[PDB]
C-alpha cells in the first residue's frame, strides 16, 4: 500500500492560481519529482500534501489515514517526528535566532533525544555531511549564505531519518559540487533507509538523477506523469517538450 | 524471454508545427533465454527507438512489449511506472554509450550500486565490481576516482561494468563497443557471451561487423 | 577605460568569511560571471561593488570616480537611476506592500517618468517580457511564487535600462524555459544597449552562455579568472576542475 | 595570417592525483591568407587541443600564438581576455560539431546574431543567413524554429551557417562535415573554398579523405 496517496486534490486561491485535481501515489524508497512552470502550483501542492494547506477538494491518505481528517495535534506530531519539510526559502524552515546546532537539535530532541553532547555531535556530523564546517554550529543562520541556509535546512529535516521528506527546490543556492554531495546523500538515504521524497525542482538533471517518477505541472494541472526517463526523453505533452528543449546543453571534451 | 507484438511509435514534434515522425511500424520480435538478437538497419531506421521501448524509456503508441518478470508476463506499454522500476531493478538491464551517474561518486561505487540496491552484501559487490573492472582492463588507480575525470573509453568501460554487475535475465545493449578498441571490444564480447551462456535474453545494436558476427545469434531487420 | 574598476578590494566579517584582495575590470557590453563554492564571498563581493558594503581595503572606481569616496547621496542616486541590483532573495529587492506595477514603476518615476498610463503600460510590457501575465500587475509580490518574485525583481531592475546590473543568482526559482527567455533578454540588452552585468551564478550553463569572463571564488579568494570558455573547458585550479567535473551531464537523443 | 611558435600544452588532472598529460610539444605552424592547413594525426594526437589553443579556448603552457588582428600582431597566450573577446568578434571564427546557443531562439536569429553583433544592418544579416541556410539545404520551415528541436544534421548545418555568417579573416574548423551526408559535405566544402578564395587563413581538422583532399592545401603532422 502507498505510503502517501493523493486523490483528486485541489486548492485554488483563484481560477488558475494553485492546483486542481491532482492524484498520485508514493511508496517507500521512491522519489516523486515535480517539475513545471514557475507559478504552476508546485509549492502550493507541496504544502497541501505536507499538512500545511487544507485542500478544497480531494483526499490525502498517509499510511491509510486521511491527512486532514486527523486532529491538528496528530498532523503536527507527524511534521515534528515523522516528516521533513524543506522550504523554497531556506529561512522559512529555520529559526533565525537559534544557532545552526540548535536548529538541527530541535528535531532530534523532538524525537526524544535528551543528551546534549550526543545532539551536538550529531549536528556537527550532519553539518559536515552537507559540507558546512562544524565550527559554524554556534553561528546564527542570519550569518549564513543562502546555500548554507539551504543546506542547514536540509540537515535539520533529515537528521531524524524521516520516512517522508517534501522538498521545494532544495538545490537552490548550491554549487554543483555540494549539489552532487546532496544528491548522493539523498539517494543513499532513499535506498538504504527506504526514505520517500517529493522534490520540486527546476533542474532537470537533478530530477533525472534522483526522481523515480515525475509530475509535470502547468497552470495548476498535472499535464504529464510517469517514469522520469520516459517523461524527459519521450515527452508527449507540448509543454514538456518545450521544457526539455529549453535545457542548457553541455559538451564533452 | 521477450515478446514484442505490433509495437508502432510515431514522434509528434509539437515544437515544430506538430509534425508526425513515424519510426516503428507494427514491429514484432521474440527473444529466448540464452539467445541474442541484434537489430539490423541503417541510421534512423529505429533501432534505438525499439531498444528504448524495450527498456520502457520510450512509450510505444500501440502494441505490446511482454517480458518475463520472474514467473509473470508484464506488458511494459501498460505497466505502472512502479512495476517498470522494479523490472529495471531486477529483470531488464541496459548498457549504452553514456554513463549517467551522480558526479562525485567513485567508479567502484558507481559499478557496485546496482547490485547493492538488490541487497547483496557490500563485500561481494566490491569483489564483483573489481572483477568486472579488471576484465575490462580499467586501471586500479581509477577505481576510487569519479568517472567524470576519466577519458571517454574509461568512462564507457565503467558504464559497461555497471551494466554487467547484475546478472539481468534480460539485457539490452546499444553500441557498447563503439568507442572501444580491439582488446576492450573483445572483453565486452566475452562478457556478452558469458551472459548469454547463463541464460540471458540479449537484444543488441552493433555496427561493427566482427562484433555482431561474434555475438549475434539472430538478426532482426529494422527496415520495416 | 573600464566602466567599473575593482582594485585590491577586501571585506571580511572574520578570517575567512567574505572576500579578500579582489581585483577586476568591467567594461560596457560585457558580462562578468562569478562562480564558486556556496559561502565563498560572492554575495559579499557583489554588495561591496554595488555600493552596499564599505570595503575594509581596496578601491572601486565607477567612470573614474572612487565609489566609496563619493557622498552617500551620489551612491544612492547611482543605485536609483544608474544601476540595477538583483538580490539573491527576491523579496529583498521588492516592496512587499507595493503591487508589482508599483515595484516596476518606482524605478521609472525615479528616472523622471511622470505619466501614470505610460508607466503602467511599460510595467505590463516588462511583465510580459519576463512571462508574468500582465493581469498580475496589481497583485502584491507576497502572492507571487518564488520564480515570479525573481522575475519581478529582474524587471524592476532592468526597466530603466541601467548601464550596470549586479545580479545574485538571478536564475534561482526559474524553470528552464523562462530561464532561456531571461538569458535572451539579458544578452540582447548587453549587445544592443551596451549594458554591463556582474552575475553570480551556480548554473555553469548560464555562465557559459552569458558571461564573457568568469571569476572563480573559493573561501573569499579569486582562485581563477579569464575567458569563460577557457575557465570552464581548460581549468587550471583544482577547485575549478572539481566544479566543472560536478556538472550534471546531459545526453542527446 | 597565423604564426604559432613553440606552443606546448600539458593537462594537469588534479582530480586524479594531479597526473600530467602532455599533449602539444613545441608545436609550430604558419598560415597565410587564402591558405588552408589541415592538422593530421591519430585520435588523441592533439589536433583539437591545438585548434582550441588557436581559438584561445585552451591556454598553452609555453609558446606564442600570434594572429593578425586587423593590422596588429596579437599573442593569444598573453592577450587580455578582453582582446581575445574582440578577436573572436571580428578576427577569428570557429566552427565545430556542437551548437551552443540560447535554447528558445530561432535558427535564423541564431545564424544572424554573430553578424548583428558587428553592427551590420538587420536586413542584410537576414538575407545572408537565408542565403547560407539555403546553401546548406536547411528547409525554410525550420528557419523560424529553435535549433534544439531539429535533428543532429540540421543543427550542425545551422551551426556551420552561423560560423560562416561573418567573413572572418581567420577560420578554425573541427570536423564540420563529420555528421553530414555527401551533398551537405560538398556544400560545406564549397563554402570553405569560397572563404579561402576571399583571403581567409583556414586551419581545419578533417577525417574524411575526400574532404581533406578537396579542401586541404597543406598538411601539418600532429604526431610530434
Ligand atoms: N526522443 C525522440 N524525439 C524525437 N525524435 C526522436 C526521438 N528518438 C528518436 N527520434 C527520431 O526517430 C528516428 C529513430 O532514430 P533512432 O535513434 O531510433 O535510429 P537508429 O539509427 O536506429 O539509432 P542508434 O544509432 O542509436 O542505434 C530518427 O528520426 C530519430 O531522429
Ligand atoms: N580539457 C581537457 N582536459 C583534460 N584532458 C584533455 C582536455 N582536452 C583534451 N584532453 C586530452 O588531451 C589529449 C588531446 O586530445 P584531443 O581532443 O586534442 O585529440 P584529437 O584526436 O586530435 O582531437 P579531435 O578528435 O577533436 O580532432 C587527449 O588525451 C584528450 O583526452
Ligand atoms: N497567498 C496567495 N494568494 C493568491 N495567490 C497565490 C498565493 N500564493 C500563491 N499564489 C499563486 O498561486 C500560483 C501557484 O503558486 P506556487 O505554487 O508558489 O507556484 P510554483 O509552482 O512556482 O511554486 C501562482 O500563480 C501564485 O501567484
Ligand atoms: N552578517 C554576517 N556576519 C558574519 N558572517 C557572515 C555574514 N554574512 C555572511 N557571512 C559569511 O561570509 C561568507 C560569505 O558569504 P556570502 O558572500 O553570502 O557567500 P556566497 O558566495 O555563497 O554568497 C559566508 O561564509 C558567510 O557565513
Ligand atoms: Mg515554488
Ligand atoms: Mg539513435
Ligand atoms: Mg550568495
Ligand atoms: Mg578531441
Amino acid at each position: 500500500q502507498p505510503l502517501l496517496s493523493v486523490n483528486n486534490l485541489t486548492h485554488l486561491y483563484a481560477p488558475g492560481k494553485g492546483f486542481s485535481d491532482v492524484s498520485f501515489d508514493l511508496w517507500p524508497g521512491e522519489v516523486l519529482g515535480i517539475v513545471g512552470e514557475s507559478g504552476s502550483g508546485k509549492t502550493t501542492l507541496l504544502k497541501s500534501i505536507s499538512a500545511r494547506l487544507t485542500p478544497q477538494q480531494g483526499e490525502i491518505h498517509y499510511e491509510n489515514r486521511s491527512l486532514y481528517a486527523m486532529s491538528e495535534a496528530d498532523r503536527r506530531r507527524l511534521l515534528r517526528t515523522e516528516w521533513g519539510v524543506v522550504h523554497q526559502h531556506p529561512l522559512d524552515g529555520l529559526r533565525r535566532q537559534v544557532s545552526a546546532g540548535g536548529n538541527i537539535g530541535e528535531r532530534l530532541m523532538a524525537t526524544g533525544a535528551r543528551h546534549y553532547g550526543d545532539i551536538r555531535a550529531t549536528a556537527q556530523k550532519w553539518l559536515e555531511e552537507v559540507e558546512i564546517p562544524a565550527n559554524r554550529i554556534d553561528d546564527l543562520p542570519t550569518t549564513f549564505s543562502g546555500g548554507m541556509q539551504q543546506r542547514l535546512q536540509i540537515a535539520r529535516n533529515l537528521v531524524t531519518h524521516p520516512k517522508l521528506v517534501f522538498m521545494d527546490e532544495p538545490t537552490g543556492g548550491l554549487d554543483v559540487s555540494v549539489q552532487a554531495r546532496l544528491l548522493d546523500l539523498l539517494r543513499g538515504l532513499v535506498v538504504e533507509l527506504n526514505l520517500a521524497v517529493v522534490i520540486v525542482t527546476h533542474d532537470l538533471g537533478v530530477a533525472r538523477l534522483l526522481a523515480d517518477r515525475l509530475l509535470v505541472m502547468k497552470q495548476g494541472q498535472v499535464v504529464e506523469s510517469g517514469l522520469t526517463d520516459r517523461v524527459l526523453d519521450d515527452p508527449h505533452h507540448p509543454y514538456t517538450q518545450l521544457l526539455v528543449s529549453s535545457v542548457l546543453q553541455n559538451e564533452n571534451l | 524471454m521477450i515478446n514484442v507484438q505490433n509495437v508502432s511509435k510515431t514522434f509528434i514534434l509539437h515544437q515544430q508545427n506538430g509534425v508526425r515522425l513515424p519510426v516503428l511500424n507494427r514491429a514484432s520480435l521474440t527473444v529466448n533465454a540464452g539467445e541474442c538478437v541484434v537489430l539490423h538497419g541503417h541510421s534512423g531506421s529505429g533501432k534505438s527507438t525499439l531498444l528504448r521501448s524495450l527498456y520502457a524509456n520510450y512509450l510505444p503508441d500501440e502494441g505490446q512489449i511482454q517480458i518475463k518478470h520472474g514467473d509473470e508476463w508484464v506488458d511494459l506499454v501498460t505497466a505502472p511506472a512502479r512495476k517498470v522500476v522494479e523490472i529495471r531493478k531486477t529483470t531488464v538491464g541496459w548498457v549504452s554509450q553514456f554513463l549517467r551517474v551522480i558526479p562525485r561518486i567513485s567508479a567502484l561505487e558507481v559499478v557496485m550500486q546496482p547490485l547493492l540496491d538488490t541487497g547483496v552484501p557490500r563485500e561481494a559487490c566490491a569483489a564483483k565490481a573489481a572483477r568486472l573492472l579488471t576484465r575490462l582492463n580499467v586501471p586500479e588507480r581509477l577505481w576510487h576516482l569519479a568517472p567524470s575525470t576519466f577519458s571517454g573509453g574509461e568512462q564507457q568501460r565503467v558504464n559497461i561494468a555497471r551494466g554487467f554487475i547484475v546478472d539481468y535475465p534480460i539485457l539490452l545493449l546499444d553500441e557498447p563497443t563503439a568507442s572501444l578498441d580491439a582488446k576492450n571490444s573483445a572483453a565486452v564480447v566475452e562478457l556478452i557471451r558469458e551472459a548469454k551462456t547463463r541464460g540471458a535474453a540479449i537484444v543488441g545494436i552493433f555496427h561493427d561487423e566482427a562484433v555482431r558476427n561474434d555475438v549475434a545469434d539472430r538478426l532482426h531487420p529494422m527496415g520495416a
